[PDB]
């Protein structure tokens, strides 16, 4: 299971469901047809994200890290 | 009053050696040990059976040698050998001494199972440290 | 927490490594392992030869 | 010729619990745990109770070797404090000294 | 000098009009505000300060102008997004997360404040169980309170808002669809028994309802860390619960996902009152843990740091506006410089040090 | 002591050392050139050079100390302060522009002028005089008057108060009732000086 | 050094070196204190600094 692993993966883990389950609801509000999973989860906006939680589970959590991490979520979720 | 190990003082006519003058406070000040092992350094084992060894080897040479003693032995533990340095007056001839000391040393070898020598040192008479 | 089968089937597979005890075992039950794994009271040399 | 009648039934002791140490191991193992049958731990209770007496390791008591005396003694010389005292006041244990400090 | 004194204070009462010029500026709070935006979620300390001095005024930052700023660019359509104030103890946290309900509570959101999330994980006298589901636990007197705080918050709204189905509190009592979510919450404060029940109703309906753009939502959780963490309350077994059984605890979890739209969610940690947490843990994952980390991301952290040399100015002169500083050596240039370096400035212990001088 | 006789008592004085040289009196230039060859004892964990260290509450809180619990202690002095400075801002927020004048709010300046008020001139000093114990009055030096002021404070608080209350909420509306002359450890004051007058005559009896 | 001395005495133990040379805000100290108490540790870092 996802606990025993000691190295986070955040392929098919809770992370990646729940990045994957908002940026559904955000295409539907734009009224685009439902997207496949894959062309969600391959922007670029998604690939600095999964790095970004990766390095706050396995590199350390930090003001440092937690600052990247604050950057990746304004790209992923489109905020000024 | 504190009674041990000391010699008490009468008129100035008493004889005493150095070991005998100084009271149990002065060990390891002025005067050392006079038996040397291994045995209670920190983490060692077996110091009930060389400190039993030390009384019986301690009564045997008093009484091997009775009334050749000037002062208590000393015994020295390297390895499994055994080491008594005895201070002995020059009463006795010197083929005699030659008999006890091959007789203790093969005695007490194979008594204890270690190699023992027995070293001597003559006095013409015993050494006074100070008259109390 | 809780053990998930993979933590429990690999804490058997080290036991059975390292020579453990493999099986869920009562603290009471340890004691066998104890006492064939300890020299006794009465076998110790200190005792029985505690006299010259 | 022991110190005296106490050590000499201290000694018997200390030689009948080496004789019976394995027995008694084994039959106490049947006793101290919960995976044997109740009716067999019962049995065992017996048999280690048939045992002679002295051969119970906890009717040893450690006695100065050398006075016999039962209280006072330090285990790691098995001497009394009164015996203790006359060899290292005397300077003939080896590294022991007064603590001042 | 004084010059930081006429940085102390701004006239902007309304706190749509700040921006980065009013930072270290100290602005008031009206009153009515105090009695109905903010019957809880203050800190304690700071009730005495609002008592003492007779007047709240909130210190305008750097922190809380980001956040402000989020607020007012919030894409309703699109799902709510979690922003979370982490910060060492006394930096502000509760504060700068009151700041952003009292812009909301102008813009005429609908107020959805928990003041404090560490109080429904400790200390329960009574502790029922639930009818809805069993294996849950109905904590009474808490619901209570938060209710009749809430009422008055958003009491203008509780009669615009109407439920969209029918509860059965008991078999003799029971409300109409269609009815003013007010009722919901009177039969609550009436019937204690069903008050753990009424917040569970009020929180399904309100995040229904949201979506619908009769009104937006803002829910303020302070202390969210302890949704996901321990608890120490014990069961008739003397057996301690988990934070899921709880009733209220449960609710809660679902208001804080981004599964809804049409408002956002403002989430503070807070270690004080954290149960089996370390003294010197603010971090989010090492209050949060694994779970509550993975439950709230994606989520914004947005650092609370402690005062900067203009805030620190800002700060000293209100006390010194305010007759606070009464010791003769004080307002000396010795004295400041002593209190800088005790208080380190921390917000919590400079505040501490001057209460004593 | 682990300091020799020849140590001196530390001199924690900021301004003292930072005065020019000319201001220094010859008597105060003379010591400090003789210290330089002298031995200086250690300053105490609690003697530093602060502008808020106050030594009569320093020591009015180590009167209070139970145990070595000088956290506790600490925290219950700073509570009381600032129970005292929100009791009088209470005080001088619901007052006229007439009574604000006179309302003082310095927690700290309460404080002094409150144990003045219980310092008693004159004591007594128990005495056995054949067989018979009688009490002389006697007359109190600056070090013993101010000590009995403290101390019927901390004792008044600790003991003659509800169970519920707390020592910062009693020690708070004693130093202000003793702040205006009305509390009851002014009224123990008032009672050792009065029997002083009542054993006036029998001060003979004094050998010391 | 007010995470790791919640305390005001530790603290203004700290402070006596540099207050009374008036030198407060003009140094760095990095500190390395191991054994005794919260009292006697802010003491030992005062004599060193
Ligand atoms: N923006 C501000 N304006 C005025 N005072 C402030 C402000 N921020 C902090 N303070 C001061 O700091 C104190 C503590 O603030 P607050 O309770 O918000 O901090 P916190 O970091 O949330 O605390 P904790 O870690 O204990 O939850 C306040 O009572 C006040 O004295
Ligand atoms: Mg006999
Ligand atoms: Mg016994
Ligand atoms: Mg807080």
């Amino acid at each position: 299971t996802e606990e025993d692993m000691d190295e986070y993966v955040w392929a098919k883990s809770s992370s990646e469901n729940s990045v994957l389950q908002t940026l559904l609801q955000m295409r539907a509000a734009e009224s685009s047809v439902a997207p496949s999973r894959e062309e969600l989860l391959g922007t670029k906006e998604v690939e600095d994200y999964q790095k970004c939680v990766v390095r706050l589970k396995n590199e350390g959590e930090n003001e440092a890290s937690l600052a990247q991490y604050k950057e990746s979520v304004k790209r992923l979720l489109n905020l000024a | 009053k504190n009674r041990a190990a000391r010699v008490r003082v009468a008129k100035g006519n008493k004889p005493v050696s150095y070991e005998e003058a100084h009271a149990p406070h002065y060990i390891a000040h002025r005067k050392g040990w006079l038996s040397l092992h291994t045995g209670n350094l920190d983490g060692e084992d077996h110091a009930a059976e060389r400190t039993l060894e030390d009384v019986f080897l301690r009564k045997f040479m008093m009484g091997t040698f009775p009334g050749c003693l000037a002062d208590q032995i000393v015994l020295k533990r390297r390895a499994n050998q055994v080491d008594i340095c005895a201070l002995v007056l020059r009463q006795l001839p010197a083929h005699k001494f030659y008999f006890l000391v091959g007789y203790s040393e093969t005695l007490l070898s194979h008594f204890y199972k270690c190699p023992v020598r027995l070293h001597l040192q003559t006095v013409p008479s015993k050494v006074v440290y100070k008259y109390i | 927490s809780p053990l998930s089968e993979y933590a429990l089937r690999m804490s058997r597979l080290s036991a059975r490594i390292f020579g453990e005890v493999a099986r869920s075992t009562d603290s009471k039950s340890m004691k066998v392992v104890s006492l064939f794994s300890e020299q006794p009271l009465a076998k110790k040399k200190e005792t029985y030869d505690w006299y010259p | 010729y022991y110190v005296d009648w106490r050590m000499l039934r201290d000694l018997k002791r200390r030689k009948m619990a080496y004789e019976y140490a394995d027995e008694r191991l084994r039959i106490n193992s049947l006793r101290k745990n919960t995976i044997l049958p109740k009716d067999l731990q019962e049995m065992a209770g017996d048999e280690i109770a048939a045992l002679p007496r002295d051969s119970c390791p906890v009717r040893i008591r450690n006695r100065c070797v050398m006075t016999s005396r039962p209280r006072g003694v330090k285990r790691r010389w098995r001497l009394s404090r009164i015996v203790f005292r006359h060899l290292a006041d005397h300077g003939l244990l080896s590294g022991v000294q007064r603590a001042i400090w | 000098a004084e010059r930081p004194r006429t940085v102390s204070r701004t006239s902007d009462s309304d706190p749509a009009k700040h921006g980065e010029q009013h930072e270290g500026q100290h602005y008031s709070i009206p009153l009515q505000d105090l009695k109905t935006v903010f019957p809880h979620g203050l800190p304690p300390r700071y009730m005495m300060q609002v008592k003492t001095f007779g007047e709240a005024c909130l210190m305008v930052r750097k922190p809380a102008l980001e956040l402000l700023g989020y607020l007012k660019n919030t894409n309703f359509a699109h799902p709510a997004v979690r922003y979370l104030l982490y910060g060492e103890k006394g930096t502000g946290k509760t504060l700068s997360l009151c700041h952003a309900v009292h812009f909301c509570a102008r813009h005429d959101w609908l107020i959805l404040h928990i003041p404090d999330a560490h109080l429904w994980v400790k200390n329960c006298r009574e502790l029922l169980q639930s009818t809805h589901n069993k294996q849950r636990f109905d904590q009474p007197l808490e619901a209570s309170t938060w209710l009749k705080n809430f009422k008055t918050t958003n009491e203008r709204f509780l009669s615009q808002i109407k439920v969209q189905e029918k509860y059965v509190w008991n078999k003799r009592e029971s409300t109409e669809k269609g009815s003013p979510l007010g009722e919901v919450v009177e039969q609550g404060l009436t019937r204690v028994r069903n008050a753990t029940d009424a917040v569970g109703v009020v929180l399904k309906e309100l995040k229904a309802q949201s979506a619908l753009g009769l009104f937006h939502l803002l829910v303020a959780v302070d202390g969210v860390n302890a949704l996901w963490g321990r608890t120490t309350l014990k069961k008739e077994d003397r057996t301690l619960i988990a934070p899921e059984e709880l009733s209220l605890v449960h609710n809660l979890r679902k208001m804080v996902k981004n599964d809804w739209h049409g408002g956002a969610i403002v989430l503070s940690l807070s270690q004080t009152g954290s149960l089996f947490k370390s003294r010197t843990a603010y971090l989010p994952h090492e209050l949060l843990g694994k779970e509550g980390f993975n439950a709230l991301e994606p989520f914004l952290p947005i650092l609370i740091p402690n005062y900067n040399p203009k805030e620190f100015e800002s700060s000293f002169q209100y006390y010194l506006e305010n007759n606070w500083l009464q010791h003769e050596k004080a307002s000396t240039e010795e004295g400041r410089k002593e209190l800088r370096f005790l208080s380190n400035c921390n917000p919590e212990q400079l505040e501490r040090l001057c209460a004593s001088l | 002591s682990r300091y020799a006789p020849e140590f001196r008592e530390p001199l924690i004085d900021k301004e003292y050392y930072r005065k020019p040289v000319a201001e220094l009196t010859e008597e105060e230039k003379y010591d400090q050139e003789l210290k330089k060859t002298q031995f200086i004892k250690a300053a105490a964990a609690t003697e530093t050079s602060s502008v808020f260290a106050d030594p009569v509450i320093s020591k009015f809180t180590n009167m209070m100390m139970k145990g070595g619990n000088k956290v506790l202690a600490r925290s219950l002095m700073a509570q009381t302060l600032e129970a005292v400075k929100r009791k009088q801002f209470e005080k001088y927020r619901a007052a006229s522009a007439e009574e604000q004048a006179t309302i003082e709010r310095n927690p700290y300046r309460i404080f002094h002028e409150a144990l003045k008020n219980c310092e008693p001139v004159i004591g007594l000093v128990p005495i056995l005089k054949g067989g018979h114990f009688y009490q002389v009055p006697v007359p109190l030096a600056d070090r013993r008057r101010r000590f009995l002021a403290m101390k019927w404070m901390i004792t008044e608080c600790r003991e003659n108060k509800p169970r519920r209350t707390l020592m910062p909420e009693k020690l708070s509306h004693e130093l202000l009732e003793a702040f205006h002359n009305r509390g009851p450890v002014i009224k123990r004051k008032h009672n050792m000086h009065k029997m002083a007058e009542a054993n006036r005559a029998l001060a003979h009896y004094r050998w010391w | 050094y007010l995470i790791y001395f919640p305390i005001t005495q530790d603290r203004e133990q700290l402070m006596f070196p540099f207050h009374f040379l008036d030198r407060l805000e003009r140094h760095d100290v990095t500190c390395t204190v191991s054994g005794g108490g919260r009292s006697a540790q802010a003491g030992a870092i005062r004599l060193a600094m």
